[PDB]
């Protein structure tokens, strides 16, 4: 049933096999090999089977670094896919893409071990609930409500702040909902990652919580599989226990470019920048699992990172056909400094429309995407004439256009360190009774200066009172 | 031999030798009981595109061809129900008694086959039915970006052909299970599933089957063709089916042109969109429309499936998401979007109105490029800008609300006269509902007439009942 | 078995049949005595990169299994010398009796080998110690257009660690033989020879070298780290290193993507930048800091490689061309630069005065572009209009002139809090110079209660302290 490498191209491996004892794709392989001399090294190494080739030979992805590989070693079959711990012994762990755990702590011992590749629910299985989340956070409550059981996509470039967005969720929704928690962490930074994993430890959240990492420096095996190891593990609290759960993944960009990586290695002909023909395919994979079902619920908050702030390229492009709610961050918002920095005109959601949700919500939404769309098409013509030359009426929306986009910003519990602010909690209904009374002109006798880094409206108003 | 066995396998694609005897695009049929087309034939290997779940076949096993062409079940049976790209039903209402079979691949009509589309498909919307119209056997695309309302004009469509003899068609391609039940539900809140088939290939079905699923679709429309009915089909987007069509040639090493795209691209839609056309009298008289969706990138109309599509098609509706932002809800680029079948697909009634209509938004749209500066301009610019004001307005519509042509006739005829002029331009809408409302309720016999009829020339009392309306309201 | 024999050569890449237990990664030498890596392992033959010049390898050529993965030298000796990429000396001062040996290729410390980070790398640099604060472990980007003082802010750098216990190392990649020299006789000038290492991989260096040098001098970074001590790396330019492997990819006929560059490059700069940690107090509590640099094409910050490296490190310090030609130093757009670390590395005395300091800076910005005119805006407009102009002055500071925490607390107190508001705008930099040197000469107590403390108890001896020398005829 053993075999032997062949060929090594950096994370790429071909092994050759025995007479009709070929694996069958997906399937893991094991490398453990001793140094018989020292001009060798010691290597414990696992490797995934990506397509068959003829000459009985198999094409593999590497789940580690394959330096210290020589041709001829010796090759061992495990006869199933990666295969990870399941059930209650998971939850307050930390693992690694294989399922293995990272922290001191010691064998995991769980009485059940699931293949990392699994079928989707059917048409059958799937749920029409159309329930609010509410978050907390200002501009996500009133332009992109989330609902619960859905997916929720974060959009933006490099430093414009969705690890911070995403950390004030985590924070928010956890609190109150006490429901079996999950974070993948695919993109996720080792510092982010060990401050995130010290506030649960000492909060107690961390026994309710299950952790997978794979950090940017790890090959494309690891980066490519390791979304997956996190979301096997959060489809068991829902198809076997019968629970509610949250998803978070900090990047889902990162499982596309090790795709991407990979590719060129297994001999297939490129697309549109260079990305795999597969990449749709290979996106739904993952996407069509994340779904509540009429067994339990998965709803699933994501961060996707845009190269080179291009919203066209194949990758963000491909992801937004799956998502329930998107959310598009601005660099001209964040240089402004305007936090979160979200787009108010290109961020939506499923859920608003009249049916789900009330005729005071529907109609203060619309009047405040339409003022900023009507602000949005004069700033040309404030900058050939000067503003003076402008109607009342765009005067006045000029005004309140300003007012309303720094009344967007709202101070982060997380973000204490980066504000000097100490932090707010805004609930739905201050939301809407504050953007109505500024829409309708109660506050026109008052500076913009005093909307910015506020929770609620009667803030604001103080704020104008400590200014004489 | 008519055995063959596989020498390769990858993401829904092997490669096998022998099977000699096979023809360009017959089922083969795998050990493992899995089924694959034969697409591409070499001097020692036949590129087979596999139609299920690849990972259980393995190099070695043996492969058999069927001698049988891909078909799907077509009649009656299937209306009210939810089937995949095979017809196979995923509803779970049980099996499907069809009692006839048809090849998803069929020649078009021929040029003698056919006769002039004479009559209107109703939308049941305000700004295609009176400024872009659709016949009973024209093709029409629904263009633009994201989340601008694509669907919702093709639901919007299907829910309004109710008292109509329309068979409708959904065909979702690449959508998720979750948007495909939202949609469902939706079709039967409505009661439009009492006249409605869907077919569905999902983002987690392989490639092979959202190649197939728009050619199954227009299989079931040709059924009803066929026996002198009407059909309506609609793709959700031939984007999604072009992108699994661009995946499963790139995999079988086809060369590859703009865009990345296979060069074959054109004839794959133009030899689907072809199909839909109104029959002669010796063949029938009956009719399929299609209603195919493609979505933009950024704006980009300029792009290489977009302007393959946008040349095929009769017309096209323009999605601006400028609009969408704006408040005008139904986001219609109304000076960008044409019908060649325009006049011809209306009834007497709706032309004539439609007419005024036109040269008021022609002339507006001059006027708007320097309506910055509205103070200045002279007073008779101003009738100009007012009345194109007020027009749009009327163009404005809320999703899941046809209006009855009578009704979108009764209240264009009052703003292209200026009856809805003199109005403030926030207080139309109001007016519009209000006016709908007084007619229907008191005296409903010009909506009785302009049924019966359809060409007006009744319009002293349309005036004078309208004059009792105007006097306080 | 162990020998190979060379069946074709080109612009430094090379192809040669047996070696056939050689091992991915392994140095390979040629016959010639220059080396090589042994990267690709095909069917019949070895692909490998040369390390040095080609020009003496000729087809038929004997090859030779070196037996180690590639690794290099490290220890206490390359402190105060001059090296090359592969660790040989370039400095004239004889061989280098190093005991160890590190390969260049390790794995990053996990989530649990790590801590938080929280004691203050201080750059001396009034503009980056408040607004886009340093720690030990912290990987900071410097980025800007060329010629904009990117070299000038991580030499800077290296000599304010004068009375520490931090070890620094540069690396110059791509950088002329011209340039190097005028870096060495800086840093001997100001005596941080005595704790700096330099690696070097010039323009006329072949990219190979070029592409092994931040991993060089990281390594040589880690035996610090691994042993409880700090230290510090500089990498004078990840665009030119990106170049590099650009070249020798597309010399290997690997298919490219964005910019032609190939598909590997953000695995590239991550595997490099996520080895700088603070580890654990289990693992010793050491620390390595990182300062890479990159050049930005007319200002294009949006471009693939530098975005990429902005999706990497710790914080961004952002340096404008147009700024720097209106008399404007150190010319770092605040509106632009920010750090993720920020805050809590900071002490809790200038945590105190530069909290909102940043945010203020950043919507100044908006206001000055906005306001069409000086005399049409209310009061309310013009009071924080004029807040930014006198905020800006106190974070200008010109080059070798590091400035003390202490004294940098006292400024930004005073500006943060309106004390510079009656001063006219161009007689604010005549006041920080007068009344730091009047606070050092008469009113020790406030600086030195500072450097114990590290925190602001008391501000009333302060204020009145200040206000003196203000009744005093101020500017
Ligand atoms: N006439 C309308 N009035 C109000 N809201 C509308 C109208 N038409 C569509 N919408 C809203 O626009 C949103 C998007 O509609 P729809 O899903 O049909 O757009 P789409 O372009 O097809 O999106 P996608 O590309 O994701 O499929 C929905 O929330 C819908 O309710
Ligand atoms: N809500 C916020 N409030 C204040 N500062 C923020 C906020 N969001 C982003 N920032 C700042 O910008 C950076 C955001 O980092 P991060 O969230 O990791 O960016 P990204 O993941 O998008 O690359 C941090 O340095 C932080 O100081
Ligand atoms: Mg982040
Ligand atoms: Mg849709």
């Amino acid at each position: 049933t053993r075999g032997r490498v062949i060929q090594v191209m950096g994370p790429v491996v071909d092994v050759k096999f025995e007479n009709g004892h070929l694996p069958a794709i997906y399937n893991a392989l094991k490398i453990q090999h001793k140094a018989r001399n020292e001009n060798e090294v010691d290597i414990d190494l696992t490797l995934e089977v990506a397509l068959h080739l003829g000459d009985d030979t198999v094409r593999t992805i590497a789940m580690a670094s394959t330096d210290g590989l020589i041709r001829g070693m010796e090759v061992i079959d495990t006869g199933a896919p990666i295969s990870v711990p399941v059930g209650p012994e998971t939850l307050g762990r930390m693992f690694d893409v294989l399922g293995e755990p990272i922290d001191e702590k010691g064998p995991v011992k769980a009485k059940k071990r699931w293949p990392i590749h699994r079928p989707p629910p059917s048409l059958s299985e799937q749920s029409t609930e159309d329930e609010i989340l509410e978050t907390g956070i200002k501009v996500i409550d009133l332009l992109a409500p989330i609902p619960k059981g859905g997916k929720i996509g974060l959009f933006g470039g490099a430093g414009v702040g969705k690890t911070v967005l995403i950390m004030e969720l985590i924070r928010n929704i956890a609190y109150e909902h006490k429901g079996f928690s999950v974070f993948a962490g695919v993109g996720e930074r080792s510092r982010e990652g060990n401050e995130l994993w010290l506030e649960m430890k000492e909060s107690g959240v961390l026994d309710n919580t299950v952790l997978v990492f794979g950090q940017m420096n790890e090959p494309p095996g690891a980066r490519f599989r390791v979304a997956l190891t996190g979301l096997t593990m959060a489809e068991y609290f829902r198809d076997e226990e019968g629970k509610d759960v949250l998803l978070f993944i900090d990047n889902i960009f990162r499982f596309a470019q090790a795709g991407s990586e990979v590719s060129a290695l297994l001999g297939r002909m490129p697309s549109e920048v260079g990305y795999q023909p597969t990449l749709a395919t290979e996106m739904a994979e993952l996407q069509e699992r994340i779904t509540s079902t009429r067994r339990g619920s998965i709803t699933s908050v994501q961060a996707i990172y845009v190269p080179a702030d291009d919203l066209t390229d194949p990758a963000p492009a491909t992801t937004f056909a799956h998502l329930d709610a998107t959310i598009v961050l601005s660099r001209e918002l964040a240089e402004k400094g305007i936090y979160p920095a979200v787009d108010p005109l290109q961020s939506t959601s499923r859920i608003m429309d009249p049916r789900i949700v009330s005729e005071e919500h529907y109609e203060v939404a619309r009047r405040v995407r339409e003022i900023l769309q009507r602000y949005k098409d004069l700033q040309d013509i404030i900058a050939i004439l000067g503003m003076e030359e402008l109607s009342e009426e765009d005067k006045l929306i000029v005004q309140r256009a300003r007012k309303i986009q720094r009344f967007l910003s709202q101070p982060f519990h997380v973000a204490e360190h980066f504000t000097g602010r100490p932090g707010k909690y805004v609930p739905i209904e201050d939301t809407i009774r504050g953007f109505k009374e500024i829409l309708d002109g109660k506050l026109d006798d008052v500076p913009e200066q005093a909307f910015y880094m506020v929770g609620t409206i009667e803030e604001a108003v103080e704020k104008a009172k400590k200014m004489k | 031999s008519d055995v063959g066995t596989v020498i390769q396998v990858g993401d829904g694609i092997a490669r096998a030798h022998g099977l000699d005897n096979v023809m360009s695009g017959e089922l083969v049929e795998f050990a493992n009981g899995v089924m694959g087309m034969a697409l591409n034939l070499e001097e020692n290997n036949v590129g087979i595109v596999i139609l299920g779940p690849y990972t259980g076949i393995k190099e070695g096993d043996e492969v058999r061809r069927t001698g049988r062409i891909m078909e799907v079940p077509v009649g009656e049976e299937l209306i009210g129900r939810v089937v995949n790209a095979l017809g196979q039903p995923i509803d779970g209402k049980g099996p499907i008694n069809a009692k006839e079979f048809r090849p998803v691949e069929r020649k078009a009509p021929g040029v003698v086959d056919r006769q002039p589309v004479k009559e209107p498909l109703q939308t049941g919307i305000k700004a295609i039915d009176a400024m872009i119209p659709i016949g009973r056997g024209q093709r029409e695309l629904i263009i633009g970006d994201r989340q601008t309302g694509k669907t919702a004009i093709a639901i919007d469509t299907i829910i309004n052909q109710k008292g109509q003899d329309v068979i409708c068609i959904y065909v979702a391609i690449g959508q998720k299970q979750s948007t495909v039940a939202q949609v469902v539900k939706t079709l039967e809140e409505h009661g439009a599933m009492e006249y409605t088939i869907v077919v569905a290939a999902t983002a987690s079905d392989p490639a092979a089957l959202q190649y197939i699923a728009p050619y199954a679709g227009c299989a079931m429309g040709e059924y009803f063709r066929d026996k002198g009915k009407h059909a309506l089909v609609v793709y959700d987007d031939l984007s999604k089916h072009a992108v699994a069509y661009r995946q499963i040639s790139l995999l079988l090493r086809r060369p590859p042109g703009r865009e990345a795209y296979p060069g074959d691209v054109f004839y794959l839609h133009s030899r689907l969109l072809e199909r839909a056309a109104k029959l002669s009298d010796e063949k029938g008289g009956g009719s399929l429309t299609a209603l195919p969706i493609i979505e933009t990138q950024a704006g980009d109309v300029s792009a290489y499936i977009p302007t393959n599509v946008i040349s095929i098609t009769d017309g096209q509706i323009y999605l601006e998401s400028d609009l969408f932002y704006s408040g005008i809800r139904p986001a219609i680029n109304v000076g960008l979007s044409v019908s060649r079948v325009g006049g011809a697909a209306q009834i007497k009634a709706m032309k004539q109105v439609a007419g005024k209509l036109r040269l008021d938004l022609a002339q507006y749209r001059e006027l708007q490029a320097f309506a910055q500066f509205a103070s200045d301009l002279d007073e008779a610019t101003r009738a100009q800008l007012e009345r194109g004001q007020r027009m749009t307005e009327i163009l404005k519509q809320p999703q899941y609300s046809p209006m009855p042509v009578e009704k979108q006739v009764v209240i264009i005829y009052a703003g292209t006269n200026g009856y809805l002029d003199d109005i403030p331009v926030e207080k139309v809408k109001e007016f519009e509902d209000g006016f709908l409302e007084y007619i229907e309720s008191k005296h409903p016999d010009i909506l009785e007439e302009i049924r019966e009829k359809k060409a007006l020339d009744d319009e002293l009392e349309e005036k004078l009942k309208k004059a009792i309306k105007e006097f306080k309201a």
